[PDB]
Protein backbone atom coordinates (compact mmCIF):
# COMPACT_ATOMS: atom_id res chain seq x y z
CA UNK A 1 0.00 0.00 0.00
CA UNK A 2 1.23 3.43 -0.94
CA UNK A 3 -0.17 7.06 0.50
CA UNK A 4 0.57 10.31 -0.43
CA UNK A 5 -0.36 13.51 1.33
CA UNK A 6 -1.44 16.79 -0.36
CA UNK A 7 0.55 20.16 -1.00
CA UNK A 8 2.31 22.45 1.00
CA UNK A 9 0.35 25.50 3.00
CA UNK A 10 1.09 28.41 3.39
CA UNK A 11 -1.08 30.14 6.29
CA UNK A 12 -0.63 33.50 8.34
CA UNK A 13 -0.90 34.09 12.33
CA UNK A 14 -3.67 32.48 13.53
CA UNK A 15 -7.09 30.75 11.90
CA UNK A 16 -7.42 27.20 10.96
CA UNK A 17 -6.35 24.57 8.08
CA UNK A 18 -6.63 21.56 6.66
CA UNK A 19 -4.18 18.82 6.28
CA UNK A 20 -5.44 15.74 4.43
CA UNK A 21 -3.66 12.46 3.97
CA UNK A 22 -4.96 10.33 0.47
CA UNK A 23 -4.89 6.75 1.62
CA UNK A 24 -5.19 4.02 -1.15
CA UNK A 25 -5.17 0.31 -1.09
CA UNK A 26 -5.88 -0.69 2.59
CA UNK A 27 -8.76 -0.54 4.56
CA UNK A 28 -9.66 0.52 7.93
CA UNK A 29 -10.73 -2.65 9.17
CA UNK A 30 -8.12 -3.27 11.68
CA UNK A 31 -5.29 -1.00 10.56
CA UNK A 32 -4.54 2.58 12.44
CA UNK A 33 -3.23 5.50 10.47
CA UNK A 34 -1.16 7.79 13.05
CA UNK A 35 -0.41 11.54 12.16
CA UNK A 36 3.25 11.85 13.61
CA UNK A 37 5.17 15.07 13.19
CA UNK A 38 9.05 15.85 12.80
CA UNK A 39 8.87 19.61 13.20
CA UNK A 40 12.30 21.30 11.93
CA UNK A 41 15.44 19.63 11.86
CA UNK A 42 16.00 17.46 14.95
CA UNK A 43 13.54 15.60 16.53
CA UNK A 44 9.96 14.68 15.64
CA UNK A 45 7.35 13.78 18.19
CA UNK A 46 3.44 11.86 18.45
CA UNK A 47 0.19 13.54 17.83
CA UNK A 48 -2.52 10.67 17.80
CA UNK A 49 -4.06 7.87 15.68
CA UNK A 50 -7.32 6.55 14.32
CA UNK A 51 -8.35 2.90 14.61
CA UNK A 52 -12.26 1.54 14.89
CA UNK A 53 -10.72 -1.38 17.08
CA UNK A 54 -9.21 0.59 20.24
CA UNK A 55 -11.63 3.95 20.07
CA UNK A 56 -10.05 5.89 17.28
CA UNK A 57 -9.79 9.13 19.50
CA UNK A 58 -6.54 8.59 21.34
CA UNK A 59 -4.67 11.89 21.34
CA UNK A 60 -1.04 12.63 22.50
CA UNK A 61 -0.77 14.50 25.82
CA UNK A 62 -0.81 18.34 25.78
CA UNK A 63 -2.30 18.19 22.31
CA UNK A 64 -6.22 17.89 22.58
CA UNK A 65 -6.59 21.51 22.29
CA UNK A 66 -4.89 21.70 19.04
CA UNK A 67 -6.00 18.40 17.36
CA UNK A 68 -8.94 16.98 15.63
CA UNK A 69 -8.47 14.18 13.85
CA UNK A 70 -11.54 12.61 11.45
CA UNK A 71 -11.82 10.17 8.63
CA UNK A 72 -14.19 9.68 5.68
CA UNK A 73 -14.72 5.86 5.00
CA UNK A 74 -16.41 6.25 1.98
CA UNK A 75 -13.79 8.03 0.35
CA UNK A 76 -10.79 6.27 2.53
CA UNK A 77 -9.50 9.87 2.99
CA UNK A 78 -8.18 10.76 6.60
CA UNK A 79 -7.67 14.60 7.60
CA UNK A 80 -6.45 16.25 10.60
CA UNK A 81 -7.58 19.81 12.01
CA UNK A 82 -5.42 22.71 13.80
CA UNK A 83 -7.07 25.25 15.59
CA UNK A 84 -4.36 28.07 17.39
CA UNK A 85 -1.17 28.91 14.96
CA UNK A 86 1.27 30.23 17.36
CA UNK A 87 4.21 28.05 16.74
CA UNK A 88 2.49 24.54 15.89
CA UNK A 89 2.60 25.60 12.02
CA UNK A 90 6.34 25.37 11.92
CA UNK A 91 8.13 22.56 9.83
CA UNK A 92 6.72 19.92 7.81
CA UNK A 93 3.73 16.99 9.34
CA UNK A 94 3.97 13.63 8.52
CA UNK A 95 1.43 10.36 7.90
CA UNK A 96 1.84 7.06 8.75
CA UNK A 97 -0.06 3.79 8.53
CA UNK A 98 0.64 0.12 10.04
CA UNK A 99 -0.83 -2.95 12.33
CA UNK A 100 -2.59 -2.35 15.56
CA UNK A 101 0.31 -2.46 18.08
CA UNK A 102 3.24 -3.24 15.11
CA UNK A 103 5.83 -0.92 14.10
CA UNK A 104 4.67 1.93 11.34
CA UNK A 105 4.87 0.01 7.48
CA UNK A 106 4.89 2.76 5.42
CA UNK A 107 5.11 6.55 5.22
CA UNK A 108 3.97 9.31 2.80
CA UNK A 109 5.84 12.56 2.07
CA UNK A 110 5.17 14.92 4.22
CA UNK A 111 3.44 18.82 3.79
CA UNK A 112 5.59 21.69 4.73
CA UNK A 113 4.06 24.95 6.24
CA UNK B 1 8.23 7.28 28.59
CA UNK B 2 11.66 9.00 27.80
CA UNK B 3 13.55 7.23 25.26
CA UNK B 4 17.69 8.18 26.16
CA UNK B 5 19.71 7.51 23.27
CA UNK B 6 23.81 8.12 22.01
CA UNK B 7 25.03 11.76 22.13
CA UNK B 8 23.60 13.80 19.33
CA UNK B 9 26.40 12.88 16.76
CA UNK B 10 29.23 10.45 15.79
CA UNK B 11 32.28 10.95 13.31
CA UNK B 12 32.69 7.40 12.04
CA UNK B 13 33.54 7.46 7.98
CA UNK B 14 34.60 4.06 6.51
CA UNK B 15 35.18 0.58 7.34
CA UNK B 16 34.48 0.86 11.30
CA UNK B 17 32.75 -1.12 13.22
CA UNK B 18 30.15 1.68 14.56
CA UNK B 19 27.69 0.54 17.09
CA UNK B 20 24.76 2.54 18.73
CA UNK B 21 23.15 2.00 21.64
CA UNK B 22 19.67 2.97 23.29
CA UNK B 23 18.21 2.78 27.08
CA UNK B 24 14.91 2.75 28.14
CA UNK B 25 13.24 4.39 31.31
CA UNK B 26 11.24 0.96 31.63
CA UNK B 27 11.02 -2.90 30.84
CA UNK B 28 10.23 -3.24 27.07
CA UNK B 29 8.86 -7.28 28.17
CA UNK B 30 5.51 -6.01 27.48
CA UNK B 31 4.34 -9.40 25.44
CA UNK B 32 3.39 -12.57 27.49
CA UNK B 33 6.14 -14.49 25.45
CA UNK B 34 9.40 -12.80 25.68
CA UNK B 35 8.77 -10.16 22.70
CA UNK B 36 10.50 -6.90 22.79
CA UNK B 37 8.77 -3.66 20.97
CA UNK B 38 11.68 -1.68 20.06
CA UNK B 39 12.08 -0.55 15.76
CA UNK B 40 15.19 1.37 14.47
CA UNK B 41 14.52 3.96 11.55
CA UNK B 42 16.83 5.29 9.38
CA UNK B 43 15.54 9.18 7.68
CA UNK B 44 18.31 10.66 4.74
CA UNK B 45 18.20 14.54 5.45
CA UNK B 46 15.56 14.51 1.86
CA UNK B 47 12.31 12.37 2.46
CA UNK B 48 10.77 10.14 4.87
CA UNK B 49 12.36 7.21 6.90
CA UNK B 50 12.32 3.81 6.41
CA UNK B 51 12.22 1.06 8.89
CA UNK B 52 14.89 -1.52 9.27
CA UNK B 53 14.37 -3.58 12.04
CA UNK B 54 11.39 -4.59 14.36
CA UNK B 55 11.24 -6.74 17.29
CA UNK B 56 14.66 -5.67 18.38
CA UNK B 57 16.16 -8.31 16.54
CA UNK B 58 14.23 -8.36 12.90
CA UNK B 59 15.28 -7.50 9.81
CA UNK B 60 12.60 -6.12 7.52
CA UNK B 61 12.29 -7.50 4.26
CA UNK B 62 14.70 -5.70 1.62
CA UNK B 63 17.42 -4.71 3.68
CA UNK B 64 21.27 -5.54 3.29
CA UNK B 65 23.05 -7.93 5.77
CA UNK B 66 25.06 -5.62 7.34
CA UNK B 67 22.78 -4.61 9.35
CA UNK B 68 22.33 -6.68 12.48
CA UNK B 69 20.35 -5.56 16.05
CA UNK B 70 20.19 -7.11 19.87
CA UNK B 71 18.18 -6.43 22.66
CA UNK B 72 17.80 -7.15 26.01
CA UNK B 73 15.58 -6.43 29.08
CA UNK B 74 16.04 -2.48 29.50
CA UNK B 75 19.38 -1.91 27.31
CA UNK B 76 19.30 -2.23 23.39
CA UNK B 77 21.86 -1.82 20.84
CA UNK B 78 22.33 -1.56 16.71
CA UNK B 79 25.68 -2.66 15.27
CA UNK B 80 26.05 -2.42 11.93
CA UNK B 81 29.16 -4.90 9.67
CA UNK B 82 31.21 -1.71 8.94
CA UNK B 83 29.37 1.18 7.17
CA UNK B 84 29.44 1.61 3.42
CA UNK B 85 29.36 4.22 0.70
CA UNK B 86 25.69 4.93 1.86
CA UNK B 87 24.88 4.87 5.66
CA UNK B 88 24.49 8.09 6.67
CA UNK B 89 22.25 10.31 8.00
CA UNK B 90 20.13 10.29 11.17
CA UNK B 91 19.12 7.15 12.89
CA UNK B 92 15.66 6.94 15.50
CA UNK B 93 14.62 4.18 17.61
CA UNK B 94 11.06 3.71 18.68
CA UNK B 95 8.79 2.21 21.14
CA UNK B 96 5.30 1.08 19.41
CA UNK B 97 3.30 -0.11 22.73
CA UNK B 98 0.32 1.56 24.90
CA UNK B 99 1.57 5.77 23.73
CA UNK B 100 4.70 5.41 20.76
CA UNK B 101 7.66 7.93 21.91
CA UNK B 102 10.58 8.92 19.65
CA UNK B 103 13.69 10.23 20.85
CA UNK B 104 17.24 11.01 20.15
CA UNK B 105 18.85 11.68 17.08
CA UNK B 106 22.54 10.26 15.25
CA UNK C 1 -1.85 -20.24 37.73
CA UNK C 2 -4.64 -17.86 38.04
CA UNK C 3 -6.05 -16.33 35.07
CA UNK C 4 -4.87 -13.17 33.12
CA UNK C 5 -4.67 -10.97 30.58
CA UNK C 6 -2.48 -12.85 28.02
CA UNK C 7 -0.66 -10.78 25.13
CA UNK C 8 1.04 -12.74 22.42
CA UNK C 9 2.87 -11.10 19.78
CA UNK C 10 4.70 -11.51 16.75
CA UNK C 11 1.89 -13.51 15.24
CA UNK C 12 0.61 -13.55 11.58
CA UNK C 13 1.62 -14.10 7.98
CA UNK C 14 4.27 -11.49 7.82
CA UNK C 15 4.71 -11.51 11.49
CA UNK C 16 3.41 -7.90 12.32
CA UNK C 17 -0.11 -8.63 13.77
CA UNK C 18 -0.75 -9.35 18.09
CA UNK C 19 -3.38 -9.72 19.56
CA UNK C 20 -4.58 -9.23 23.42
CA UNK C 21 -7.06 -11.55 25.00
CA UNK C 22 -8.84 -11.67 28.39
CA UNK C 23 -10.34 -13.91 30.97
CA UNK C 24 -14.13 -14.83 30.40
CA UNK C 25 -14.18 -16.57 33.98
CA UNK C 26 -14.47 -20.91 34.10
CA UNK C 27 -17.45 -22.76 33.85
CA UNK C 28 -18.55 -24.56 37.04
CA UNK C 29 -20.17 -27.79 34.92
CA UNK C 30 -17.23 -29.24 33.84
CA UNK C 31 -14.02 -26.80 34.68
CA UNK C 32 -13.14 -25.20 31.46
CA UNK C 33 -11.32 -21.94 31.65
CA UNK C 34 -12.26 -19.17 29.00
CA UNK C 35 -10.06 -15.95 27.11
CA UNK C 36 -11.50 -13.60 24.44
CA UNK C 37 -10.85 -10.97 22.85
CA UNK C 38 -12.43 -7.56 23.34
CA UNK C 39 -14.04 -7.35 19.27
CA UNK C 40 -17.12 -4.79 20.31
CA UNK C 41 -19.64 -7.85 19.34
CA UNK C 42 -20.24 -10.99 21.36
CA UNK C 43 -20.44 -13.54 18.43
CA UNK C 44 -17.60 -12.04 16.15
CA UNK C 45 -14.65 -12.37 18.64
CA UNK C 46 -11.57 -15.12 18.70
CA UNK C 47 -11.98 -17.55 21.96
CA UNK C 48 -9.72 -20.19 23.97
CA UNK C 49 -10.87 -22.76 25.78
CA UNK C 50 -8.29 -24.68 28.13
CA UNK C 51 -8.86 -27.00 30.58
CA UNK C 52 -6.57 -30.14 32.48
CA UNK C 53 -8.48 -32.98 34.12
CA UNK C 54 -7.79 -35.02 36.84
CA UNK C 55 -7.70 -39.02 37.28
CA UNK C 56 -6.51 -42.90 35.23
CA UNK C 57 -4.18 -40.62 33.57
CA UNK C 58 -4.16 -36.80 33.13
CA UNK C 59 -5.77 -35.08 30.16
CA UNK C 60 -4.90 -31.09 29.19
CA UNK C 61 -7.20 -30.13 26.25
CA UNK C 62 -6.97 -26.45 24.43
CA UNK C 63 -9.11 -25.68 21.83
CA UNK C 64 -8.94 -22.29 19.50
CA UNK C 65 -11.77 -21.19 17.39
CA UNK C 66 -11.95 -18.15 15.35
CA UNK C 67 -15.37 -16.72 12.71
CA UNK C 68 -15.17 -14.39 10.14
CA UNK C 69 -17.97 -11.83 9.03
CA UNK C 70 -19.70 -10.92 6.47
CA UNK C 71 -22.55 -8.28 5.85
CA UNK C 72 -24.69 -9.67 3.30
CA UNK C 73 -27.15 -7.13 1.26
CA UNK C 74 -30.36 -7.20 2.70
CA UNK C 75 -29.38 -6.76 5.98
CA UNK C 76 -27.50 -4.76 8.96
CA UNK C 77 -26.21 -6.90 11.49
CA UNK C 78 -22.79 -8.71 10.39
CA UNK C 79 -23.56 -12.56 10.84
CA UNK C 80 -21.00 -15.36 10.72
CA UNK C 81 -19.73 -17.53 7.52
CA UNK C 82 -16.97 -19.61 8.00
CA UNK C 83 -14.92 -20.79 11.15
CA UNK C 84 -11.76 -22.08 11.43
CA UNK C 85 -10.89 -24.66 14.26
CA UNK C 86 -7.83 -26.05 16.52
CA UNK C 87 -7.55 -28.90 19.02
CA UNK C 88 -4.84 -29.96 21.18
CA UNK C 89 -4.98 -33.00 23.54
CA UNK C 90 -2.21 -34.47 26.02
CA UNK C 91 -2.46 -37.67 27.59
CA UNK C 92 0.50 -37.93 30.68
CA UNK C 93 0.35 -40.17 33.18
CA UNK C 94 0.64 -40.40 36.89
CA UNK C 95 4.62 -41.43 36.51
CA UNK C 96 5.44 -38.85 34.50
CA UNK C 97 8.08 -36.18 35.15
CA UNK C 98 8.19 -32.88 34.90
CA UNK C 99 11.15 -33.14 32.09
CA UNK C 100 8.75 -35.58 29.98
CA UNK C 101 6.40 -33.13 29.40
CA UNK C 102 8.40 -30.30 29.24
CA UNK C 103 9.85 -31.90 26.35
CA UNK C 104 6.65 -32.58 24.69
CA UNK C 105 5.34 -29.10 24.67
CA UNK C 106 8.68 -27.76 23.64
CA UNK C 107 9.00 -30.26 20.86
CA UNK C 108 5.65 -29.51 20.04
CA UNK C 109 5.57 -26.24 19.93
CA UNK C 110 9.08 -25.80 17.77
CA UNK C 111 7.52 -28.00 15.26
CA UNK C 112 4.81 -25.70 14.27
CA UNK C 113 8.00 -23.63 12.62
CA UNK C 114 9.36 -26.10 10.64
CA UNK C 115 9.19 -25.77 6.96
CA UNK C 116 7.19 -28.83 6.49
CA UNK C 117 4.50 -27.17 9.00
CA UNK C 118 4.22 -24.41 7.71
CA UNK C 119 4.11 -25.70 3.72
CA UNK C 120 1.31 -28.37 5.03
CA UNK C 121 -0.95 -25.85 6.96
CA UNK C 122 -0.75 -22.70 4.83
CA UNK C 123 -0.89 -24.31 1.08
CA UNK C 124 -2.59 -27.58 2.40
CA UNK C 125 -0.20 -29.73 0.59
CA UNK C 126 0.32 -33.13 1.77
CA UNK C 127 3.78 -34.26 2.53
CA UNK C 128 5.36 -37.04 0.29
CA UNK D 1 6.65 -30.36 0.40
CA UNK D 2 8.29 -33.93 -0.21
CA UNK D 3 10.28 -35.13 3.31
CA UNK D 4 13.46 -34.24 4.27
CA UNK D 5 15.63 -34.45 7.54
CA UNK D 6 14.37 -32.18 10.25
CA UNK D 7 16.39 -31.08 13.13
CA UNK D 8 14.77 -28.87 16.34
CA UNK D 9 16.89 -26.33 18.23
CA UNK D 10 16.43 -24.92 22.01
CA UNK D 11 14.60 -27.71 23.18
CA UNK D 12 13.67 -28.67 26.47
CA UNK D 13 12.97 -27.57 29.79
CA UNK D 14 15.84 -25.65 30.14
CA UNK D 15 16.26 -24.63 26.43
CA UNK D 16 19.69 -26.76 25.19
CA UNK D 17 18.78 -29.95 24.09
CA UNK D 18 18.85 -30.89 20.54
CA UNK D 19 16.35 -32.96 18.65
CA UNK D 20 17.11 -34.65 15.03
CA UNK D 21 15.00 -36.52 13.32
CA UNK D 22 14.53 -38.20 9.32
CA UNK D 23 11.80 -39.50 7.14
CA UNK D 24 10.51 -43.02 7.65
CA UNK D 25 8.49 -43.55 4.23
CA UNK D 26 4.63 -42.58 3.90
CA UNK D 27 2.04 -45.25 4.49
CA UNK D 28 0.10 -45.54 1.14
CA UNK D 29 -3.27 -46.98 2.71
CA UNK D 30 -4.31 -43.53 4.31
CA UNK D 31 -1.48 -41.38 3.22
CA UNK D 32 0.23 -40.52 6.80
CA UNK D 33 3.82 -39.21 6.48
CA UNK D 34 6.38 -40.79 9.39
CA UNK D 35 8.94 -39.33 10.49
CA UNK D 36 11.56 -41.32 12.85
CA UNK D 37 14.82 -40.61 15.40
CA UNK D 38 17.98 -42.56 14.74
CA UNK D 39 17.73 -44.16 18.49
CA UNK D 40 19.28 -47.90 17.55
CA UNK D 41 16.41 -49.32 18.50
CA UNK D 42 13.22 -49.57 16.60
CA UNK D 43 11.05 -49.89 19.81
CA UNK D 44 12.48 -46.83 22.06
CA UNK D 45 11.60 -44.61 19.07
CA UNK D 46 10.72 -41.18 19.19
CA UNK D 47 7.80 -40.54 16.26
CA UNK D 48 6.19 -38.10 14.49
CA UNK D 49 3.26 -38.57 11.78
CA UNK D 50 1.79 -35.60 10.23
CA UNK D 51 -1.09 -36.08 7.52
CA UNK D 52 -3.40 -34.06 5.24
CA UNK D 53 -6.55 -34.71 4.23
CA UNK D 54 -9.47 -34.05 0.89
CA UNK D 55 -12.80 -33.05 1.01
CA UNK D 56 -13.64 -29.56 4.94
CA UNK D 57 -9.75 -29.52 4.84
CA UNK D 58 -8.24 -32.05 8.13
CA UNK D 59 -4.78 -31.89 9.15
CA UNK D 60 -3.84 -33.60 11.52
CA UNK D 61 -0.45 -33.99 13.71
CA UNK D 62 0.76 -36.98 16.64
CA UNK D 63 3.71 -36.87 18.89
CA UNK D 64 5.04 -40.14 20.51
CA UNK D 65 7.75 -40.61 23.52
CA UNK D 66 8.00 -43.98 24.90
CA UNK D 67 10.45 -44.10 27.86
CA UNK D 68 12.66 -46.89 28.55
CA UNK D 69 13.42 -48.74 32.19
CA UNK D 70 15.81 -51.72 32.58
CA UNK D 71 13.59 -54.32 33.71
CA UNK D 72 14.75 -56.70 36.43
CA UNK D 73 15.54 -60.18 35.33
CA UNK D 74 16.06 -59.41 31.57
CA UNK D 75 18.42 -58.09 29.44
CA UNK D 76 16.71 -56.28 26.44
CA UNK D 77 14.86 -53.11 27.90
CA UNK D 78 10.99 -52.90 27.94
CA UNK D 79 8.63 -49.62 27.52
CA UNK D 80 6.90 -48.47 30.91
CA UNK D 81 5.13 -45.54 29.87
CA UNK D 82 4.16 -43.39 26.65
CA UNK D 83 3.57 -39.98 26.43
CA UNK D 84 0.66 -39.04 23.61
CA UNK D 85 -0.43 -35.75 21.96
CA UNK D 86 -2.33 -34.49 18.73
CA UNK D 87 -3.21 -31.20 16.87
CA UNK D 88 -6.05 -30.80 14.59
CA UNK D 89 -7.27 -28.42 12.37
CA UNK D 90 -10.70 -28.09 10.30
CA UNK D 91 -10.24 -25.20 7.76
CA UNK D 92 -13.28 -25.09 4.77
CA UNK D 93 -13.25 -24.68 0.94
CA UNK D 94 -13.10 -20.59 1.07
CA UNK D 95 -10.68 -19.88 4.00
CA UNK D 96 -7.53 -17.47 2.80
CA UNK D 97 -4.09 -18.30 3.40
CA UNK D 98 -4.23 -15.56 6.28
CA UNK D 99 -6.48 -16.91 8.09
CA UNK D 100 -4.73 -20.41 8.20
CA UNK D 101 -1.47 -18.65 9.23
CA UNK D 102 -3.18 -16.84 11.80
CA UNK D 103 -4.56 -20.14 13.50
CA UNK D 104 -1.23 -21.61 13.02
CA UNK D 105 0.88 -18.95 14.43
CA UNK D 106 -1.39 -18.12 17.18
CA UNK D 107 -1.47 -22.43 18.22
CA UNK D 108 2.00 -21.72 18.13
CA UNK D 109 2.72 -18.60 20.19
CA UNK D 110 0.01 -19.33 22.72
CA UNK D 111 1.90 -22.36 23.64
CA UNK D 112 4.68 -20.54 24.78
CA UNK D 113 2.97 -18.74 27.60
CA UNK D 114 3.37 -19.11 31.06
CA UNK D 115 -0.19 -19.96 31.50
CA UNK D 116 0.46 -23.01 29.09
CA UNK D 117 3.53 -23.67 30.83
CA UNK D 118 2.35 -23.95 34.09
CA UNK D 119 -0.90 -25.73 33.33
CA UNK D 120 0.88 -28.52 31.51
CA UNK D 121 4.37 -28.61 33.68
CA UNK D 122 3.10 -28.95 36.76
CA UNK D 123 -0.69 -29.71 35.47
CA UNK D 124 -2.43 -27.11 38.30
CA UNK D 125 -5.57 -26.05 36.41
CA UNK D 126 -5.96 -22.30 35.80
Amino acid sequence: VQLQQSGPELVKSGTSVKLSCKASGYSFTDHSLHWVKQSHGESLEWIGYFSPNNGGTIYNQKFMGKATLTVDRSSSTAYMDLHNLTSADSAVYFCSTGWDYGPFDSWGQGTTL
Amino acid sequence: IVMSQSPSSLAVSIGEKVTLTCKSSQSLLFSSNQKNYLAWYQQNPGQSPKLLIYWASTRESGVPDRFTGSGSGTDFTLTISSVKAEDLAIYYCQQYFRYPAFGGGT
Amino acid sequence: AKLETVTLGKIGKDGKQTLVLNPRGVNPTNGVASLSQAGAVPALEKRVTVSVSQPKNYKVQVKIQNPTACTANGSCDPSVTRQAYADVTFSFTQYSTDEERAFVRTELAALLASPLLIDAIDQLNPAY
